[PDB]
């Protein structure tokens, strides 16, 4: 519940004159991390 | 002969009440530097309580200031009365300030022809209290835009107490627009003011004086330049 | 330039207050402790 409400807080606020929430930037960084992970050798189901 | 100024003051005791009279005036060869200021205040201490009535009025070319005070002073924390200020400025905008204080309510506001009317009212009572800070638009003196409001309410049932704070974005935005629109209003009055004084003394505008300064700079530059050129021929000829 | 500054100030002030109200509402949803806070657009009420 605490993580849910924190995510709601993060989603619901951003600086004026920009409507892109920081969660999209977080998702972009997560995508980059996942791309690097799949690039990394020694893959395991735990990585999946 | 050029300048004459008189400062007259007098403190007088008349049995039950004191009277304060102040006068000040100046006669000058400068037109906008002559005035007369006057104030009168009667002060009666009745069995320890003070009843106060005073009038202060100013006269000058660019405006006149007129203030009225009335009321009484009980102890050091109970003043009940009214204070009214009215300013008539040909040089700039006029103003009229009204202050009121009763034992259960304080009300005061300022009526400005540029900003409008800005006022605040404090109603105080044992079990409730309310602060109101409102801005009436210059274009609409019939309504009050609540800049902010506070409402203290101690519940007579149970031990709960409510604090209610309210504000209007509309009031703030309207006041900000009025202020940004007021910039040229002050700019023009001050510009015409300085030009008026320049006229009263030398008959020139600020821009006219700037042009005169530029022209004199050019004239002096040529005065230097001609001699600078001539010296070359002088030196050459003497060397020959 | 003065008028432009005041215009931008009003613009960002308005664009910003709504995000603040949303964040405040999400935060108030977090807890229900005995002192009860009620948030409204342009208003806040405090019960003690």
């Amino acid at each position: 519940k605490s993580l849910h409400m924190y995510a709601n807080r993060l989603l619901d606020h951003r600086v004026p004159q920009t409507d892109m929430t920081f969660r999209h930037v977080g998702s972009k960084l997560i995508v980059a991390m996942s791309s690097w992970l799949q690039k990394a050798s020694g893959s395991l189901p735990y990585t999946q | 002969p050029v300048y004459n100024a008189t400062w007259s003051a007098s403190l007088k005791n008349k049995a039950d009440y004191v009277e304060t009279v102040l006068d000040s005036t100046c006669s000058s060869t400068v037109q906008f530097l002559e005035y007369e200021l006057n104030v009168l205040g009667t002060h009666k201490i009745e069995d320890g309580t003070l009843a106060s009535k005073t009038k202060g009025t100013f006269a000058h070319r660019d405006f006149s200031a007129e203030y009225e005070e009335d009321g009484k002073y009980e102890g050091l924390q109970e003043w009940e009365g009214k204070a009214h200020l009215n300013i008539k400025s040909p040089a700039f905008t006029d103003l009229h300030l009204r202050y009121q204080k009763d034992k259960k309510g304080i009300s005061t506001s300022a009526a400005s022809p540029a900003v409008g009317t800005v006022g605040m009212d404090m109603d105080e009572d044992d079990d409730f209290s309310k602060w109101n800070f409102y801005y009436s638009p210059q274009s609409s003196p019939d309504k009050k835009l609540t800049i902010f409001k506070t409402e203290l309410r101690v519940r007579e049932s149970d031990e709960e107490t409510q604090i209610k704070v309210n504000w209007e974005e509309e009031a703030a935005s309207g006041l900000l627009t009025s202020l940004k629109d007021n910039v040229p209003k002050a700019t023009g009055v001050l510009y015409d003011y300085v030009n008026k004084y320049h006229w009263e003394h030398t008959g020139l505008t600020l821009r006219e004086v700037s042009s005169k300064l530029r022209r004199n700079l050019q004239n002096n530059a040529e005065w230097v330049y001609q001699g600078a050129i001539r010296q070359i021929d002088d030196i050459d000829v003497r060397f020959q | 330039e003065s008028k432009r500054l005041i215009d931008l100030s009003i613009q960002n002030y308005h664009t910003f207050l709504i995000y603040i109200t949303e964040l405040l509402k999400k935060l108030q949803s977090t807890t229900v402790m005995n002192p009860y806070m009620k948030l409204a657009p342009g208003e806040l009420t405090i019960i003690l």
